[PDB]
């Protein structure tokens, strides 16, 4: 329970439910609850509540709130974003009997439940006690959300791009993947890996030395070393760069005869093209106050190193000084001081975890390097490739400058190119999604929704459709059977998983489904939209199926003897000539040929 | 054993094939019809699905959601009891264990838990045999039943002596030709021989037969029998339904059942596991039965005919880079979206660009036949190249010779019935086209370019 | 493939069904000439000809015609036991309650042909190597099954 709830609290909330997909109350997935008064004590007037809730967010004062339920719903909706500008914005309230049923849009249900509990607790402290610390709870909520299946920078970026592009997407348990389509036009993957990536190329990319040999035999700039007895520049001697070496002593890669440089760059290729590049810069510490120690560094840690906020330039600076030796090579105490003499660098290897940062370098690369990267890319069957280079200057050609290729990676993280410390953002997920899909039209399949139907009618309809397209695959599901074309399969006890199984099939061309009142009230739906709707003696609930249609859609309703047909918002009504079945009405209205 | 069968089948159908060093792969097509792979894994097979196949206890739930007959048991990390489940589920009629009454229950070596924690599942599917089904491109192809070894003898003989006598049988003699092999022994034989037999001391009373090892091992004197023609249609449809859900070319399914001739909805049926890179040698050379040609199906998946595995090729014996650029530019005017590769002794170019030339000839041509976007090849082979190692490809669509020597004439030997040949000697021009011959003379200050610039139109 | 024409094989059929099938085919290829033969008569397009006493000469007469584009033939059990077939291989095979002997009509087919078998109320279809099986509605006719499979010969 609310551990703290005790003694008194004017309000009360009960009956939490989770709805996936379209539901009677809201268009999207939602969490539903019921609000009421205890009536033992009189709550404070709305004047006090408003100003207090009108502070933390000025957007609340924009619209009138009327009763308490709307105020509570708007407060929950605004807090749900977790101050990260998530695309979740939806709430609704309906007064039923003396109670008020409220539904709010959700993606992770547990997070929204916790948000509701926290807002209720905040509300209840506005009278008795009069204190609260929301900032301590918001951090916990943000971490909980980020530790979820839907929580991830790349994952959420792809989710947001899909929502903007209007592309369906849902999570597949058991396997543990994410799907972005219906039927034949589908793609499954986790993070940046996809199901169209070869099994052989990925294994080859991790061999290190063999990739070096392969790249060298095509005439590419790579280090010339070979991979202790003699073996220490016996005849490994070119531009040499023993006790010290042995005490200093990856797999025996002896190596670097040809050249070396300072600056490290990363290039990203998508679908055999060049998009985005990044320079990695290590941590440095300077300013006049004298002994930086952990000081100018925990002052540097003051204006935006706000490691805590999940939206910040860069995190904080931590040590595990193993490069103390490194600095010791430069010669200074951990603890002594200097003034305006240089920049000093805490870590030699730029680790974006501990203080290293990223700089955009996209619009200042020589076209020759672009051509070289594109040529390297188009030799593997992957979709995203990452190349690591070491250069003295990226602005000129590689033939007249020192250059090198060190590493090639198959599953690159693309967070750096989205949230750079210095520079302008570059969108990489848009390219990834445009690789597979072009519009929203070619990501969906025709869907037919019924209200009540039997097996024989389904077989008749499927045969009628197959008389036109003989090579299609058609899936049909109802309350007592499931069919592919004309054959019968096994039915699962949980009704909603059958639609999932039909949508996972990689050969489906058309879907036929039936939703009654009990199923619709238990769990809302699984898909969004329809191309043809048929109602026979609809009830009050079983008409919300008309809210989700497109501009080009057909709706047929039969109420008693009366029949109504709506095509593109054109209404034609008739009455039954005699005792006739409804099948004759829609058997001639098959116009999904397009 | 499986590589050579693919090579023989490819040679029979006139399909190129060559080995790629520093990668350990074999390639079949030339420029963009290429297919690379090793054994029965190819470059179109997916990474996610192949990885997911090896994760047991997760394929089981996936196959159970869409109703398929799978055993009913669960994982175990207590390595203690949880014998409740042995009962939660019916009874432990013979509930079995493994990883990777309630008495001889895990007292049977307890599965000798080898690494952190895993064991048991049901054994209701204790129906008797072991069958293997193979699917290529989502279609049912071949089936096979596994049977272990047996002995048959009498008092006059001993286990070891009879085994040695049968091991010298001519049909079981060990050669690549013979399907069976030498009978060997191991700890499993001793483990199984505790029930009624004795370790090399029993005396076999009459024709009563022994099976020795329980799980058949094809290396240790086990064998297999063809069962393709005795499979019910329902099982075939079930196999197709299972195999259509993965992005793989070849899939293998292990089945345990009582009778393969009746529907899985009427008898005891069980799916054990699914494999991603099956071995197909047991289906090609069975102990008893007819063979099935599966490599032909594998190859027909990709190439319908030989024309689907080649690209146009032009070969010279003496040419310069400027002429190559002129020819490439003329060709690009009619096919603006192509990719052309040209190589000679002076340089190599890919669509109006210059690349680095390798020190060792005959390797640049290999690099050009590996590029997965090539549409047309232009190459030069003079006398030194032909005397060093020889040509790398086979056959060409256009041959141009200019004052050839004795050796270089061999370039006219390997041509098709529709190719064109041009020869120039002094001021004389000889042309052969579609089997018809022509001969005439050039004027002064004439160049050979004007002769073939008009002939270039035929490769389209 | 430059030396062959499409062929359809039955094991029992009447002259009423052949006319309907040929009429259906002619709607998409108006300029073809199609020849059909069975135990009751012989047809070229929609017209009637004379039937010979020796059954196997009618097929030869049809294959000798210098204008034919498609052949439809029936081979029952007695015909197979008398002298055997005259051509080799077929593109579409239809079987309705076959015997033990007639099943050999499925032995010689290509890799992309279509086979239809009906037994009682059960329908089995093999198409491009894929199998399918279902059941009729106790009042339908076999004509409704193969009328939509004639797209493959085109």
């Amino acid at each position: 329970v609310r551990i703290n709830a005790r003694t008194t609290d004017v309000f009360d909330i009960f009956n939490v439910k989770q709805y996936v997909g379209a539901n009677p109350y809201l268009n999207q997935a939602a969490l539903v609850f019921d609000f009421a008064f205890t009536e033992s004590y009189q709550p404070l007037p709305i004047e006090n509540y408003l100003a207090v809730v009108g502070d933390r967010y000025p957007r609340l004062k924009e619209i009138e709130y009327q009763s308490y339920a709307e105020l509570f719903a708007s407060t929950v909706a605004e807090v749900n974003k977790l101050e990260m500008d998530l695309h979740l914005k939806g709430w609704n309230v309906k007064p039923i009997e003396e109670i008020n049923r409220i539904a709010i849009e959700s993606l992770h249900h547990r997070t929204t439940k916790e948000v509701v509990y926290c807002v209720w607790d905040w509300f209840e402290f506005i009278t008795q006690g009069e204190e609260f610390d929301l900032s301590k709870q918001i951090a916990i909520l943000q971490q909980l959300f980020r530790n979820s299946v839907y929580g991830g920078p790349t994952v959420y970026a792809l989710l947001r791009t899909a929502n903007e592009k209007h592309i369906p997407a849902f999570y597949l348990w058991d396997e543990g993947l994410m799907q972005y389509g219906y039927g034949k036009q589908q793609v499954r993957g986790i993070a940046t890996t996809f199901d169209v990536d070869s099994h052989i190329d990925s294994d080859f990319t991790t061999q290190k030395d063999d990739c070096k040999k392969f790249l060298q035999e095509l005439g590419f700039p790579v280090p010339q070393g070979d991979v202790l007895a003699e073996a220490k520049e016996v005849a490994a001697e070119i531009y040499p760069v023993e006790a010290a070496y042995d005490r200093a002593v990856e797999k025996i890669c002896i190596i670097v005869e040809n050249s070396i440089a300072g600056h490290d760059y990363r290039l990203l290729c998508v679908n055999g093209r060049f998009v985005a590049a990044t320079e990695r810069k290590p941590a440095y510490v300077v300013g006049d106050g004298y002994s930086t120690i952990a000081e100018l560094i925990e002052k540097e840690n003051f204006s935006p190193n706000r490691s805590d906020t999940p939206t910040s330039p860069m995190g904080k600076i931590r040590t595990d000084e193993a490069m103390h030796l490194y600095l010791e090579e430069q010669g200074l105490d951990l603890d002594s001081v200097i003034d305006r003499d240089r920049t000093i660098y805490l870590r030699k290897v730029a680790n974006l975890s501990s203080g290293g940062f990223s700089i955009d370098a996209t619009n200042r690369v020589h076209p020759d390097n672009i051509i070289l990267a594109q040529d390297i890319a188009q030799h593997f069957r992957l979709t995203c490739l990452g190349i690591d280079i070491i250069t003295n200057d990226i602005g000129r050609s590689w033939k007249e400058t020192s250059f090198g290729i060190i590493e090639i990676n198959a599953a690159p993280g693309v967070y750096m190119h989205l949230k750079p410390a210095i520079g302008e953002p570059v969108d990489v997920t848009a390219r990834i999604l445009e690789t597979f899909f072009e519009t929203e039209k070619n990501a969906r399949i025709p869907i037919i929704t019924f209200n009540r139907v039997s097996i024989r009618q389904l077989q008749k309809l499927s045969d009628r459709i197959l008389m036109s397209h003989p090579d299609w695959t058609i899936g049909a599901v109802c309350r007592e059977g499931i069919l592919i074309n004309r054959s019968e399969k096994i039915l699962n006890r949980h009704y909603n998983t059958n639609v999932l199984n039909l949508l996972r099939n990689p050969k489906l061309d058309l879907l036929i489904a039936e939703y009654d009142e009990d199923a619709l009230e238990a769990e809302g739906m699984f898909y969004h939209g329809s191309n043809l709707v048929v109602l026979e003696d609809p009830s009050e609930i079983e008409m919300i199926l008309t809210r989700d249609v497109f501009s080009d859609s057909t709706v047929i309703i039969k109420q008693g003897r009366e029949i109504t047909i709506k095509r593109k918002g054109l209404l034609e009504q008739y009455e039954l000539e005699a005792e006739e079945l409804i099948e004759q009405v829609y058997l001639k209205e098959i116009g999904t040929i397009s | 054993p499986t590589v050579y069968a693919l090579l023989r089948t490819a040679n029979e159908k006139h399909i190129p094939a060559f080995y790629l060093w520093d990668e350990g792969l074999m390639q079949y097509g030339y420029g963009k019809q290429q297919v690379r792979g090793i054994a029965t894994t190819f470059d179109v097979d997916s990474h996610i699905d192949s990885d997911f196949t090896t994760q047991k206890d997760d394929c089981k739930k996936f196959l159970q959601e869409l109703g398929f007959p799978v055993p009913q048991g669960d994982v175990v990390f207590s390595l203690a009891e949880a014998k409740e489940v042995a009962a939660e589920i019916g009874y432990p009629v013979a509930v079995k264990p493994v990883a990777g009454l309630e008495a001889a229950y895990d007292r049977a070596v307890a599965g000798i838990p080898l690494e952190e924690k895993i064991c048991i599942i049901v054994e209701n599917s204790i129906a008797g045999h072991d069958y293997r089904l193979l699917c290529v491109n989502g279609r049912f192809v071949a089936a096979t039943e596994r049977k272990p070894a047996y002995v048959v003898g009498d008092g006059y003989s001993t286990i070891a002596e009879l085994i040695e006598k049968e091991n010298f049988s001519p049909n079981r003699s060990d050669t690549p030709t013979s399907p069976m092999g030498k009978i060997r022994t191991d700890e499993a034989m001793h483990l199984y021989l505790e029930e009624q037999g004795l370790d090399l001391d029993s005396v076999i009373d009459r024709d009563r037969t022994i099976y020795l090892r329980k799980v058949a091992n094809l290396s240790s004197g086990g064998f297999s029998i063809d069962a393709t023609n005795r499979v019910h249609p329902d099982n075939i449809i079930l196999a197709q339904d299972i195999a259509q859900h993965f992005r793989l070319t070849c899939l293998g399914i292990d089945i345990i059942t009582n009778d393969i001739g009746r529907s899985w909805k009427e008898t005891s049926f069980g799916i054990i596991e699914i494999n991603a890179a099956p071995g197909v040698y047991m289906h090609l050379k069975p102990a008893i039965g007819e063979p099935v040609d599966v490599t032909a199906r594998i190859l027909e998946t990709f190439f319908e005919t030989e024309k689907n595995a080649r690209i146009p090729i032009i070969t010279f014996n003496r040419v310069s880079i400027r002429q190559l650029q002129k020819l490439s530019d003329r060709i690009l005017m009619s096919h603006p979206d192509w990719t052309i590769g040209a190589v000679c002794r002076e340089g190599i170019l890919i669509n109006r660009s210059e690349k680095i030339l390798n020190r060792h000839y005959n390797t640049n041509v290999l690099n050009l036949l590996r590029n997965p976007k090539l549409d047309l090849l232009i190459a030069e082979y003079d006398e030194d190249a032909l005397e060093a190692e020889g040509m790398f490809y086979h056959g060409s669509n256009l041959v141009v010779l200019e004052d050839p020597s004795e050796i270089e004439m061999i370039l006219t030997r390997d041509v098709f019935s529709d190719s064109t040949v041009i020869i120039k000697q002094g001021r004389e021009i000889t042309i052969k086209r579609k089997g018809l011959l022509e001969q005439y003379e050039l004027e002064a200050e004439e160049l050979i370019e004007q002769v073939y610039l008009k002939e270039i139109g035929t490769i389209s």
